[PDB]
């Protein structure tokens, strides 16, 4: 188990770590978050009481250094920051846990929420889409555009998702083009997974992440990248037996997970209704057919 | 973006630009059969590619074989008007080359996108105006080189005839979508109505008679008062 600490907490926000949040008043005695589950990422994230303009965040993994949170006055943000020494991250977080003033990470034991919301994910993948080198930890915000938004303008803020473009060469072959618009499996197989991703797990990584984004940080092209992993997959013909089983688990439990009040901008009724009712795919995602018709019956 | 009344002016500007209709690609007649069930028999289409401002018309003949073993034929005549266009822009010379494509139909913009993606700087328009272009296979010699043929085919016509030694490209397409929509409302009474008398008429290289400009005035009258009625007649008005 390992500790987030935070050097104080000098403005009144509400701090989220992974699904959970809880509320922090203006100057709170708060020194962090124990008990984070070693083997997973993670993210604490960050909305101003002040300012519910831009929640932002950081990806991290307790595995990869020891990393605390410090609010900067100047550019006016709770900050992650690494400090790699057992002679002062022990030393300053050991007088911190005599002082019991953190909550439990709190997490449930029946509980794999995370764990299936983050099955797929790596650190290693997510510091290729947040490209910033120099720091372990990645931030993202609710403004932050993609590379694919920027072409239709700081690049380095994007976020660099698989650029995916129905209607472009990549995805249409010369003399298939009525064949592989209508079936994308020469686009998902041979130039998405083979090529790009090289395996179905990276696939899914991203689009794990893709949805994560859009949920905590209401980042509008996340929720676009997430959509078009999706329909890339349902409108496929030709999908591997595994990957159609394991999206449907994925899929299951984000929308378990998203906000009941949210459904209105996070889910897009064409793509859904187009891979649950009309797509090649129309009969292979039971579980998230049945959660979608009993949640969000409104939407279809 | 798309096509309507109000952007009607820029059909007969100096940019490249095509229609093309593929209202007559795929082409049925609807039978019975000995057992009592009904079974459809196709008979020779084309695609109607035309250009606004000059009159000519790339008449692509679709031949019945085409479709021999396919499935989904409504849904593949749209992918085969699309590659048929694809391979006319790609024969022309560059410099022929339209700037715009504005199809009929909005149901033929994704196949055109798709087998238009190697000339990105081709617009793929719609139009909102609801032409007539439908009533091309009412044109007896289009209908005629259509039906002879039995093999793929492309048939290079002048839709105007001769017309512009006299009159603008404004005035001969409001002529042209005044003919076709009478064609379309009662074939019978436009055809008698331009044919009824056999001295005026169609020159060997022509498409319709040679009316003097007067003579036009008065056919024109009565293809308006054609489509008024029938609109009557329909409505009861
Ligand atoms: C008052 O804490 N100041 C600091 C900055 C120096 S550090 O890197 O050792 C550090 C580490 C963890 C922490 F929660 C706070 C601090």
């Amino acid at each position: 188990m390992n500790t987030v600490p935070f050097t104080s907490a000098p403005i009144e926000v509400t701090i989220g770590i992974d699904q959970y949040s809880f509320n922090v008043k203006e100057n709170q005695p708060f020194h962090g978050i124990k008990d984070i589950p070693i083997g997973h990422v993670h993210v604490i994230h960050f909305q101003h009481a002040d300012n519910s303009s831009m929640r932002y965040g950081y990806w991290f993994d307790c595995r990869m250094g020891n990393f605390y949170i410090q609010y900067d006055p100047k550019d006016g943000l709770y900050k992650m920051m690494e400090e790699r020494d057992g002679a002062k991250f022990e030393n300053i977080v050991h007088n911190f846990k005599e002082r019991q003033m953190m909550v439990s990470y709190p997490k449930i034991d029946e509980d794999d929420t995370w764990y299936n919301l983050t099955e797929f994910v790596q650190m290693d993948k997510i510091r290729k889409i947040v490209r910033k080198d120099e720091n372990q930890f990645s931030y993202v915000d609710s403004s932050m555009t993609t590379v694919q938004e920027n072409e239709l303008s700081d690049p380095a803020h994007s976020l660099n998702y698989t650029v995916i473009n129905f209607k472009s060469r990549e995805a249409i072959r010369p003399g298939h083009e009525m064949e592989d618009f209508l079936d994308k499996s020469y686009y998902l197989n041979t130039v998405m997974l083979q090529g790009i991703f090289k395996n179905s797990s990276n696939y899914f990584g991203e689009l794990q992440f893709a949805f994560l984004n859009a949920m905590f940080f209401g980042n509008y092209g996340s929720s676009l990248q997430w959509h078009a992993m999706i329909e890339l997959i349902c409108s496929s013909a030709t999908v591997p037996k595994h990957m159609l089983d394991k999206l449907d688990e994925i899929l299951y439990y984000q929308i378990k997970t998203l906000p009941e009040q949210y459904s209105d901008i996070l889910l897009n009724e064409r793509v859904w209704n187009i891979c649950l009712y009309s797509s090649f795919q129309k009969n292979s995602l039971h579980n998230t057919e049945k959660i979608m018709e009993n949640k969000y019956p409104e939407l279809l | 973006g798309a096509m309507n009344s109000s952007n009607y002016a820029e059909l007969f500007n100096n940019d490249i630009k095509l229609f093309v209709d593929d209202t007559n690609v795929y082409r049925v007649t609807v039978h019975k059969t000995f057992e009592g069930n009904v079974a459809t028999k196709a008979i020779n289409g084309c695609i109607f590619t035309l250009n606004p401002k000059t009159g000519h018309l790339f008449l692509k003949i679709i031949h019945t074989s085409v479709w021999a073993g396919q499935k989904r034929l409504s849904q593949l005549a749209k992918w085969k008007t699309a590659e048929e266009v694809s391979a006319l822009v790609r024969s022309l010379p560059k410099e022929e080359q339209p700037k715009q494509i504005i199809v009929t139909r909005k149901a033929m913009l994704d196949p055109l996108e798709v087998h238009m993606l190697d000339f990105p700087n081709i617009a793929i328009r719609p139009t909102e105006l609801r032409l007539p272009f439908s009533a091309a296979m009412s044109i007896d010699k289009l209908s005629d080189v259509v039906m002879k043929a039995t093999e793929p085919q492309m048939v290079l016509f002048n839709i105007y005839d001769d017309w512009l030694d006299r009159i603008s490209s404004y005035t001969a397409f409001s002529r042209l979508t005044l003919l076709l929509r009478a064609l379309k409302t009662n074939e019978e009474s436009a055809k008698m109505i331009l044919l009824s008398d056999p001295t005026i008429t169609i020159k060997s290289y022509h498409l319709w008679p040679s009316f003097t400009d007067e003579q036009w005035i008065t056919i024109e009258s009565q293809m308006r008062d054609l489509i008024l009625t029938e609109y009557g007649r329909k409505y009861n008005v």
